[PDB]
């Protein structure tokens, strides 16, 4: 038989269009996918790659702890689920937990100088004085700041050449002006030091001379150096288009240094900080698999950030979902650049993947808030919150973040969905109950795990029954006919035998409603066990107050269950009741 | 122990992982990763267990497991430890899936038999379903799974059309999505979206939208197409994770709890992981 079972599970296993090994690829909770072996559990040979986040602070708790101080939770009140709309960040909140060498440090910096004002310590006489010196202002510091970055490379160079006119240009693409004079002057070189005198600056007379003096040497001279004639291109306001074009200087000098030449001299006050850099894009394009090179075009490109995003990520464009995700909505909700409310969703989801499968669990939750649409705001906060909330309490700073505004009940509710997994059935009424959810817990008490107050409570002073009793005086009474209808049957349970209301009405009214009761419970496991106690309860607690003794009464004590001690006795009873009347002569 | 692990999923608390095998058996297991805790196994099945699912907190942590008998065998830990709570055989024929809907679509049994024939009934401790089928493909029905979210209806009357949508994958290459209707008798049939050369094989729907419901049906024809529902309720257009065959044999296909990072097992024990490029084809993560 066992040798034929083998052959039949090839047959079933062809017919049905399986062939090979079977391999799957369920995401679990860690995120990872687990492969078939030989020792082989669930999961074997671990077929997910490494996370794509790898940025210093996002691995850093004490990041995390920081920006519940920068923005603060808050919700819709078109879904109250947690739809943060207010923005207190800037791009200065990361800039010392990864190198200053790094091209990391630069992305972050950089933001903050060119989309967000660079203020000064007063205020000016007029507004486009405040304005325009606003703008200056952030090109200003820029500009030093590319001369910092560029340095080494342009210095390396410098040191290279022994001669004494090549160092004196190099010099030039810094902001070295002081010293290429200095330089000039003592290499015996007057012709170089007074066109050094005029850096600085840009005028409609300074594009004049360029012009001029070109023409005149390429026409009554024998024609200037090719260098000499590409420097008159870059003065009068067109190097990489000019006659003389710059554009193979690409090919010596990064992309970054190029943008610099026309940044500093070439229309400078003939334009916006904005509009000079976009110039700079219509002469000479800048390289689209840089990260922070992008960042420029898009300041550049004005409120056309939508467009050149999908044009520049079709053509190699690799930034991190972390970057993504902050910079749509800081400069949404700053107003200093708008973003839609689409790119913003579809940024959040992004990060907040990379963040569960990299094993951060707060960082996730937090990200998530940001998320736009009164349903999928929705559907994410309860998600989260629903598979754990132990590591929500792990700390006294994870107490704070998701007690600060994200609603109480769903902090409750997670906590009963929890204690069903874990048979912790007595505190999961309790957290129902709280999570406003009166029927909820109502189940929970009755169709999974009949009370402990009616079970295990000692019958000798009944303490446990009656903190039953007690606890539904905590629970509303200002909507009472609205919850209780297994609950309700504990209630006039409770008053007729705790507190002895010992009416025939009462009695009657619990009976036929016990009969109902006991008719979908005794069946139920551990709620069955109790009914019984119930029914002992009240057949004990006719005689004393005193048996009425009618018919009817007598027929009440029958259609209340009985057990199996009991319905001897009464028969047991009953006839030495008649003999001890026959007794007495 | 194994040498074959075929399909293996988790529970909703992420202490449990219940993995279907082939030898009968379903072990639970505790999940830490790659080493397990074997508490428990629960043999008493017909040939291969083809699927497994854990209930969703709010009716018990109940795994109803079908194997190649052709029977749901419900089991449930009464006491601290595995019994049978349950039985169904309303089809025959091996039962290939076995799910359970969402909280707000109820306690709901998804079964799904290799007879073009397809359950839908209803968990009771007092006992009492229904018995309401609908006929899905007719060649098959290979896995079954369950339709994105609960919808809204307005007026004065909620849950009247859309409601529980159930979504399955015959034999005979057609993947589309239902709406329950109370107006015409068996379930109105949306949009049949032939694609396919051979036979379906897995379905899942995205738990994370924007503003299109994405469905990865994978197929034996070494492909899985990415069904796009436009405005998510609009048409379904042709939207290709790849465009060409795979050299690879695929099974599953299984989305992520947030994004839309799909995970796809090759035939070549690799798991490709992809994500949607910078047009709206896909590339791979991985």
């Amino acid at each position: 038989e066992c040798n034929d079972e083998i052959d039949n599970a090839k047959l079933i296993m062809k017919e049905r269009r399986f062939t090979a090994s079977y391999t799957f690829a369920k995401f679990s909770t860690g995120s990872m996918l687990l492969t078939k072996d030989i020792v082989g559990k669930s999961g074997v040979s671990i077929k997910r790659l490494p996370t794509e986040l790898q940025r210093k602070f996002l691995f850093d708790d004490v990041y995390l702890d920081k920006e519940i101080e920068k923005v603060t939770i808050e919700a819709r009140k078109s879904n109250p689920y947690p739809q943060i709309s207010e923005s207190s960040l800037l791009f200065k909140d990361a800039l010392d937990y990864m190198e200053k060498t790094s091209s990391d440090y630069n992305l972050w910096k950089l933001s903050s100088i060119l989309f967000d004002p660079v203020s000064y310590p007063y205020k000016t006489d007029n507004d486009q004085v405040k304005m325009a010196l606003l703008k200056k202002e952030r090109h200003c510091r820029l500009t030093s700041w590319i001369v910092s970055q560029i340095g080494p490379e342009i210095e390396e160079k410098i040191r290279n050449s022994s001669n004494e006119i090549e160092q004196i240009f190099l010099y030039l693409l810094l902001n070295d002006v002081v010293r290429a004079s200095k330089l000039a002057i003592e290499s015996k070189n007057g012709h170089l030091s007074v066109l050094i005198s005029y850096l600085g600056s840009n005028d409609p007379r300074i594009r004049d001379l360029a012009e001029l003096q070109l023409q005149k040497w390429s026409t009554g001279g024998c024609s200037i150096d090719k260098n000499i004639s590409k420097i008159y291109k870059l003065l009068s306001g067109s190097p990489f288009e000019g006659l003389f074009s710059l554009k193979e200087l690409e090919s010596e000098f990064s992309w970054l240094c190029l943008l610099n030449l026309t940044l500093c001299y070439g229309q400078i006050d003939e334009y916006s900080l904005e509009s000079l850099v976009q110039s700079h894009l219509d002469k000479f394009s800048l390289p689209y698999d840089d990260p922070i090179g992008v960042i420029f075009q898009l300041y550049a490109a004005n409120e056309n950030t939508e467009k050149l995003y999908k044009e520049v990520r079709q053509r190699t464009n690799a930034l991190d979902v972390q970057f993504c995700w902050y910079l749509i909505q800081t400069l949404r909700f700053n107003g200093t650049r708008v973003f839609s409310k689409e790119t913003s969703d579809e940024a959040t989801f992004a990060f907040a993947a990379q963040l569960e499968f990299a094993q951060l669990h707060g960082h996730s939750l937090f990200v998530s808030c940001f998320l736009n649409d009164d349903k999928a705001a929705e559907d994410t906060i309860k998600r989260l919150v629903m598979r754990e909330i132990t590591l929500l309490r792990a700390s006294t700073n994870d107490h704070i973040l998701n007690r600060l505004k994200i609603p109480s009940q769903l902090i409750f509710n997670a906590q009963a969905l929890k204690d069903r997994y874990e048979g912790n059935y007595l505190s999961e009424v309790q957290n129902l109950l709280l999570g406003s959810s009166y029927d909820l817990a109502e189940m929970a008490i009755v169709t999974s795990l009949g009370p402990r107050l009616l079970l295990s409570n000692n019958p000798v002073q009944n303490n446990e029954l009656k903190t039953l009793r007690e606890i539904l005086n905590e629970f509303p009474d200002s909507e009472r006919d609205k919850w209780s209808v297994s609950i309700n049957v504990f209630e006039v349970y409770l008053k007729l035998v705790l507190d002895n209301v010992e009416t025939q009405e009462t009695i009657d009214s619990l009976i036929s409603g016990m009969k109902i009761f006991y008719d979908q419970y005794k069946h139920c496991r551990e709620v069955a066990a109790c009914c019984n106690v119930m029914s002992q309860e009240i057949v004990s607690k006719i005689l004393e107050k005193n048996n009425p003794s009618i018919g009817d009464s007598k027929a009440k004590l029958l259609e209340l269950p009985l057990g199996q001690p009991e319905k001897a006795y009464l028969r047991g009873e009953f006839a030495q009741d008649l003999m001890k009347c026959t007794y007495k002569i | 122990h194994n040498e074959l692990i075929h399909d293996a999923v988790l529970d909703y608390y992420g202490k449990r992982l219940a993995t279907c095998s082939s030898d009968k058996t379903i072990k639970i297991f505790e999940v830490e990763g790659e080493t397990h805790k074997l508490i428990d196994t629960l043999t008493g099945h017909e040939g291969p267990v083809w699927r497994v699912d854990w209930a969703h907190p709010k009716f018990g942590t109940i795994l109803a497991s079908c194997s190649y008998d052709g029977k749901v065998l419900i089991w449930k830990e009464e006491n601290g430890r595995w019994s049978q709570i349950a039985v169904h055989a309303v089809h025959s024929a091996s039962v290939n899936s076995v799910q359970w809907a969402p909280h707000e679509y109820g306690p709901l049994l998804l079964v799904a038999s290799s007879d073009g024939k397809v359950s839908v009934v209803e968990f009771k401790e007092n006992g009492t379903t229904s018995p309401i089928i609908i006929d899905a493909h007719a060649i098959g029905v290979n896995s079954a799974s369950w339709a994105p979210a609960t919808i809204e209806e307005d007026g004065e009357h909620n849950g009247t059309k859309e409601s529980r949508k159930f979504v399955t994958g015959g034999a005979d290459n057609l993947v589309k999505i239902w709406k329950y209707n109370s107006d015409a008798q068996t379930y109105v049939l949306e949009s049949t979206l032939e694609g396919h050369s051979d036979w379906v094989r897995d379905v899942a729907w995205s738990p994370t939208v924007l503003l299109r419901s994405y469905l990865a049906s994978v197929s034996q024809d070494r492909t899985c197409i990415i069904w796009t529902q436009d405005n998510e309720q609009g048409p379904w257009k042709k939207t290709l994770l790849k465009e060409e065959k795979f050299p690879d044999v695929l099974w599953r296909a299984s989305w992520s709890l947030s994004g839309n990072v799909l995970a796809l097992s090759g035939g070549d024990n690799k798991v490709t992981l992809w994500k949607e490029n910078l047009e709206g084809k896909w590339e791979p993560a991985g």
